[PDB]
RNA sequence: AUCUUAGUUCAACUUUAAAUUUGCCCACAGAACCAAAUCCCCUUGUAAAUUUAACUGUUAGUCCAAAGAGGAACAGCUCUUUGG
RNA sequence: AGAGUGUAGCUUAAAAGCACCCAACUUACACUUAGGAGAUUCAAUUGACGCUCUGA
């Protein structure tokens, strides 16, 4: 009732996924630099971005208004004669 | 602290019979 | 006229500018051991049986002066190394070196029982008349 | 209690006999690593959906490219279990400023160009 | 009660700031950090806050250590942690203020 | 459904993923002129490229971090020669 | 916190508008005398975070993994904590 | 004869540091000191007169 009784298509999936995991235990004990060598070299391009989000966020402000849009609506009783 | 090498540095109950 | 250029930013080099002007800061805290190290040129007096030497050492224990038996030329006028007039004469010799080298104050910091010993008290007695001061300013804030 | 895991860094070590059993090399080592995600970040600590988030992963499959430093390994040994990671392969060198617009990645993660 | 570190190191304190409240002396003040009467570290001068293991020689004055010193083997010591701050900025600068 | 097989041969898991399929236009014009591209490939090919800048930027970064450590190494380890003089 | 636990107020969380610039992750260093982990930041992946103006709403939930205290180490048992 | 060869009892001093000495030391004395005593073993880096030691 409680207990299952674990069959071999999941002993099968389970097996798949611990090779997978294997494979990037291994894609991960061999880094193309060091601590020391990576410091610094993204810096350049942090300050930038973070620079592009300031400007994005301190230009809130309201949209411009023309004489035009307003004298437009006029438009909704013109006629032929 | 408990985690680092200086761990165990202040001891001296040890030091009185 | 051009000859006037002047920074105005003007810097001073020197390591005691601020210590003789009093507004140098003094390493406070340490609040729980003794000796207290609130001091800028503190007096050390180390009394082994066989030589005594008093030194004055700035706060980060360089030795700016010195003064021990160990010197030939205070050997010859003494008898022994232990006598309260050794301490006399090392302390008299300690003054006369502390004027001559630019420094006309001091700290001592002994200890309750051996503050209470008159053989120190005849050194510090003698190195106070000598010239020097027991006592540093007090912080310009 | 459940906490975050600290995996010893015995297990990050290469072995004579894990060099050979994939396309790998311990001198000269790869530039980018080609991450993939293949498990849902729900049913998994805010720890690991938040560095899922930062990665770029937020989509199934789809792969994304990332660099290969300690910096952002860091993050891969979080969510290690939550991916598959291989490393690109460049057999005709970065493209130019032509040969931009017409790469390919490849299932056995080289980009080649024009196909 | 919150008796714990609040400075940790490496952490710009201000003068006054309260670097540790505790309860014994965990950590004993140091370079430029003063103690209140209830054991309370603070920063007397503006700076980065350090953490250090130091010898430890008493007052003579107390009791209850001078005499624990006294009961210890030829070569022993006691050390114990000090929290100092490295001062930041210098006490002034000199700056022209009349030509004459 | 093969894709075990189709990875084991260098091929899109999905026969619908990249291949001749997917991606060669699906119509033309009678007379031979070809079709204006279908959105699906517009939205392939913009993807890639940015997944090929992306490439080139971040091996560009590391690169040029090498190399910084590189000029680095130099000013720390031989300007101490400037001190070993007079 | 409440003559209070069938409710209210404050906080925490949520929402909108607005200002500004750092926020999260995070190695090395560091946190006491008397196991899991936690705190803190350079970088790095990221694009968010803080502050201001203005309101309402929810609040003492169930189950599962784990470590504890109470009832056996049980009674599908009351409670605290990390996570889902 | 002779193999190492030698700082006062001791050593990591270039003529140094440690208790052995003594004396007043509230509930004894070491602690705290009043004060005093011990070597480059010698002739000009090399050899012997001293030692654990080597045949006698
Ligand atoms: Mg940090």
């Amino acid at each position: 009732r409680r207990p299952r009784f674990v069959s071999l298509r999941a002993k099968q999936n389970m097996i798949r996924r611990l090779e997978i995991e294997a494979e990037n235990h291994y894609w991960l004990s061999m880094p193309y630099m060091t601590r020391e060598q990576e410091r610094g070299h993204a810096a350049v391009r942090r300050r930038e971005a973070f620079e592009a989000i300031k400007a994005a966020a301190t230009s809130k402000f309201p949209p411009h208004r023309f004489i035009a849009d307003q004298l437009d609506h006029l438009n909704v009783t013109k006629k032929w004669s | 602290y408990k985690t680092k090498p200086t761990h165990g540095i202040g001891k001296y109950k040890h030091l009185i019979k | 006229v051009e000859n006037e250029a002047v920074a105005p930013e003007f810097t001073n080099r020197n390591p005691r500018n601020l210590e003789l002007l009093s507004v140098a800061r003094k390493e406070r805290g340490w609040r729980t051991v003794f000796p207290s190290r609130e001091f800028w040129h503190r007096l050390r007096v180390i009394r082994t049986q066989h030589h005594v030497e008093a030194l004055v050492e700035h706060q980060n224990g360089k030795v700016v002066v010195s003064a021990s038996t160990r010197e030939w030329a205070i050997k010859k006028h003494l008898y022994s190394t232990r006598n309260v007039v050794a301490c006399e004469s090392i302390g008299r010799v300690l003054a006369q070196r502390c004027l001559e080298a630019g420094i006309n104050f001091m700290v001592y910091q002994p200890t309750p029982w051996e503050a209470a010993s008159d053989s120190m008290k005849r050194l510090q007695s003698a190195m106070t008349e000598g010239g020097v001061v027991l006592r540093e300013p007090q912080r310009i804030y | 209690k459940f906490t975050r895991s600290r995996i010893p860094e015995k297990v990050f070590q290469a072995s004579p006999e894990d060099h050979e059993k994939y396309g790998g090399d311990p001198q000269n080592p790869h530039k980018l690593h080609i991450v993939t995600r293949i498990k849902s970040t729900r049913r998994r600590p805010y720890w690991e959906k938040d560095i899922i988030k930062m990665l770029g992963l937020e989509k199934a499959h789809t792969p994304q490219v990332h660099k290969n430093i300690p910096s952002v390994n860091a993050k891969l040994k979080v969510v290690k279990h939550l991916i598959r990671i291989k490393p690109l392969k460049l057999p005709q060198g970065l493209p130019a400023e032509e040969n931009m617009s017409n790469t390919c990645l490849k299932s056995t993660g080289e980009l080649v160009v024009q196909w | 009660r919150r008796q714990g570190i609040k400075k940790m190191e490496g952490h710009y304190v201000h003068a006054g700031n309260i670097i540790a409240t505790q309860r014994h002396f965990r950590w004993h003040p140091g370079a430029h950090v003063g103690v209140g009467k209830n054991k309370c570290l603070y920063a007397l001068e503006e700076g980065i806050v350090r953490y250090t293991k130091e010898v430890y020689v008493p007052h003579p004055r107390n009791t209850e250590a001078v005499d624990l010193i006294t009961r210890l083997p030829k070569g022993a010591v006691l050390y114990k942690t000090f929290v100092h701050v490295v001062p930041a900025k210098p006490e002034g600068t000199f700056k022209l203020v009349a030509m004459l | 459904a093969g894709g075990q097989w189709r990875l084991q041969q260098g091929l899109a898991a999905n026969p619908s993923g990249y291949g001749p399929l997917t991606e060669l236009p699906d119509w033309s014009y009678a007379d031979g002129r070809p079709a204006p591209p279908m959105k699906g490939q517009l939205r392939r090919k913009a993807e890639r490229e940015t997944f090929a800048r992306r490439v080139v930027l971040l091996s560009q970064e590391m690169d040029a971090g090498l190399q910084a450590w590189q000029l680095r190494q130099q000013k720390l380890q031989e300007e101490q020669r400037k001190q070993e003089n007079a």
